[PDB]
RNA sequence: UUGUGCGCCGAUAAUGUAGCGGGGCUCAAGCACACCGCCGAAGCCGCGGCAGCCAACGUGUUGGCUGGGUAGGGGAGCGUCCUGCAUCCGGUGAAGCCGCCGAGUGAUCGAGUGGUGGAGGGUGUGGGAGUGAGAAUGCAGGCAUGAGUAGCGAUUAGGCAAGU
RNA sequence: GGGGAUAAGCUCCGUGCGUCGAGAGGGAAACAGCCCAGAUCGCCGGCUAAGGCCCCUAAGCGUGUGCUAAGUGGAAAAGGAU
RNA sequence: UCAAACUCCGUGAUAGCUGGUUCUCCCCGAAAUGCAUUUAGGUGCAGCGUCGCAUGUUUCUUGCCGGAGGUAGAGCUACUGG
RNA sequence: GGAGGGGAGUGAAAGAGUACCUGAAACCGUGCGCUUACAAUCCGUCAGAGCCCUCGACGUGUCGUGGGGUGAUGGCGUGCCU
């Protein structure tokens, strides 16, 4: 089908504000004497030397 | 000879859109939408200028009547009494009295009590 | 110019009415008058400045005619065939408070201010109330001669 | 302490110092003008009879002549083509009650 | 039926004085 | 047995009370007859400003009547551009634009001032008009809502290591 | 007054009758034609019309004498009935 | 794309037809009826509007006097018909 | 990585950077003040509480012949044109 009206500013921006993003929950790692912040999902793989840390 | 039209329009656009700072949506940005609402707006202002008189008078009367009824007299007979007594005070000021100084208003109430007819429902 | 009540202006009071065989209409009109504030000289319709009301013996309300058993309160859920009705007698013997409430609520504005007024209406099916620590003023419904 | 002045086909509650706006009277800024009265109050009691009220009169000083607010009119009707613009400022005359 | 009658009978009110337009 | 004033039954449809506008009302807040007051409109009056027709007078004052208005007839005006003529401001900062403060009965105005900016403009009188746009399923360019949605082009199917 | 079924918010004529059209405001619950009334602009002034005064809705649960028992009021016929 | 292609030109074809037509105020202010009509949705003249000049109350209203009418109504051995 | 940018410079000015005179509106966002999650809104208008900014007379904060932005809540109110 097809809309019928020019859906307003309020409604538009309101719903548009649901299309957002969340940030992964970060955690320290003692990468060879120094520290970097990495998700928890990848913690073991970092401590074992696979994660490409730039 | 050729006359570009830009200035001669910009003038009234500026006027209107200055006069619609507070409106909500396309009534606050766009000339073809704020012009209409200005028509309706000025008209409703006119009508309300004619009618706020009755609004305030209604208000004044409600105040007067409640004041009186707490002094145990009705509005209608109060005004009968003041008309008879030739008292001149208008309703705006009777209400102001009611708010500020109920004593003086009670005195006026008593004047009307005194000056009313004896048999109010008489055939006179 | 004319006086308009500010914030630190209102003065409240707790009135209490008896419903001992009083007529529902009289009682309800009186309560509406009090709650809306048409008895003080500080009245303004934009402001709620009336007085709290406590109704007692509400199960003693007695009406005229056959309204006890020919009159029908209605409702509607919103669903189809979800119109359901009740007499006044059934509704007293179920819960009496609702009769007097709805009666009064129809004597008020149905606007935001009316909803904010209904807060100021307390009704109790018996003679009692927990609101003695306000020392409620007894109101006796009277009619002013003229 | 206060009184109620009649003027402008209107009435105004006053006391000494209470500045007021009214219709256009006929005088110069700084002059004085007297006025009739409807009510008077000395403390608690009242003067409410016409003979005493004619014997009493209030005196005021003309601060300044003035112009009220700008009032826009755009009379309008639909499907017609009838607009009519018009405007108004009402002339005023500020009084200051000297005494009573 | 009902609708026309209620029109033609609202006309017998007091502020209309017995008459209304389109009955 | 007559005539009356209110009344009863007859009475009975489909989204939901639903043939008082609602609550509610016969402890009439209902019908009738008289009585008293009152509320109520942009009506009339009261205080002020403008305007048109007539009249009276004096070198434009007052007064009475009047002033809803579409098709339409008539009258008087603002604004834009180019110009004839006379004068004024302008790199010691014009225009144009964003404004603030103010004005005019209105179209509109600021030789009233700030910011930006960088070279022409204003005034009075006359002349001439490509002379005022909100609508033509109007034209050209730009940008929105739909929307960060539908789709990403077959019915063969991709994967792991190393690489730069 | 005609046509129609002496039906139509039907159709066709009359009318120094009206209003709407081109006419706002108040009342009629909302309601171009009904009743009142014909808007120069302003006022936080007063009196009234039609209509209405229990609360919502400003104004009277007004005065006096009688009727109503049907929620008549707040649709209705032929006819029936102590 | 075919009940007679396409392109340029005539050509800015023509439409009793639909739509659209831009700044302000002041004064007055309608009609929707008649005759005709290849005509009924259009148009011509008369009607009602305004502008200018002329004629000055001739218009309108109320009262009184003078005049014809065949309507409502009523009547019928006062005619025609039932 | 490069695009692109920040400093240093040229230049009277880089709010003249080869996307460049001026550089409007729609439109797109960032901050600051008010307001908004029990409410039925041609989206406004009349009254107006409360808070925030400002000018001025004064006095340890304070009303005013004030003015402006928002504006709870109440009444009224059926888009524009043809």
């Amino acid at each position: 089908a097809v809309p019928k009206r020019r859906m307003s500013r309020a409604n538009t921006r309101s719903r548009r504000a649901q299309w957002k993003a969340e940030a992964p929950g970060l955690v320290t790692v003692s990468v060879a004497g120094q520290q970097r912040k990495v998700p928890r999902r990848l913690l073991k793989a970092a401590r074992l030397g696979l994660v490409d840390l730039d | 000879a050729r006359v570009k039209r830009a200035l001669n329009a910009q003038k009234k656009r500026r006027t209107v859109l200055k006069a619609s700072k507070g409106y909500r949506g396309q009534r606050s940005r766009l000339y073809r939408k704020a012009k209409e609402q200005q028509l309706h707006s000025l008209t409703y202002a006119y009508r309300d200028r004619r009618a706020r008189k009755g609004e305030f008078r209604k208000l004044w009367i409600s105040r007067i009547n409640a004041a009186a009824r707490a002094n145990d007299i009705t509005y209608n007979r109060l005004i009968q009494g003041l008309k008879a007594a030739g008292v001149e005070v208008d309703r705006k000021n009777l209400a102001e009295l009611a708010v500020s100084d109920p004593a003086a208003f009670t005195a006026l109430v008593d004047v009307a009590r005194a000056a009313l007819p004896e048999d109010v429902n008489a055939p006179s | 110019p004319t006086y308009t009540p500010k914030a630190g202006d209102t003065t409240r009071s707790w009135y209490v009415i008896d419903a001992s065989d009083v007529v529902l209409g009289r009682l309800a009109s009186a309560a509406a008058t009090l709650l809306r504030g048409k008895h003080k000289p500080t009245f303004t319709p934009n402001v709620d400045g009336g007085d709290f009301v406590i109704v007692i013996n509400a199960d003693k309300i007695a009406v005229s005619g056959d309204k006890l058993t020919k009159k029908f309160a209605y409702r509607h859920s919103g669903y189809p065939g979800g119109l359901r009705k009740r007499t006044i007698g059934e509704l007293l013997e179920k819960h009496p408070t609702r009769v007097v409430e709805n009666a009064i609520i129809g004597m008020l504005p149905h606007n935001k201010l009316g909803r904010q007024i209904q807060k100021k209406l307390k009704v109790y099916a018996g003679p009692d109330h927990p609101h003695a620590a306000q020392q409620p003023i007894p109101f006796e419904i009277k009619q002013v001669a003229q | 302490t206060y009184a109620i002045v009649k003027t402008g086909g209107k009435q105004y509650k006053v006391a000494a110092g209470d500045v007021v706006k009214v219709e256009k009277l006929d005088s110069e800024p700084g002059a004085s003008v007297s006025l009739p009265v409807a009510l008077v109050v000395d403390g608690a009691n009242v003067t409410s009879k016409a003979d005493d009220l004619a014997k009493v009169a209030v005196t005021a000083e003309v601060l300044e002549h003035t112009k009220g607010p700008k009032i826009r009119i755009h009379k309008f009707k639909n499907k017609t083509g009838y607009h009519k613009r018009q405007g108004h400022r009402q002339q005023l005359t500020v009084l200051k009650v000297t005494g009573i | 039926a009902k609708r026309g009658r209620k029109k033609r009978d609202r006309k017998h009110s007091k502020a209309n004085h017995g008459k209304r337009p389109n009955a």
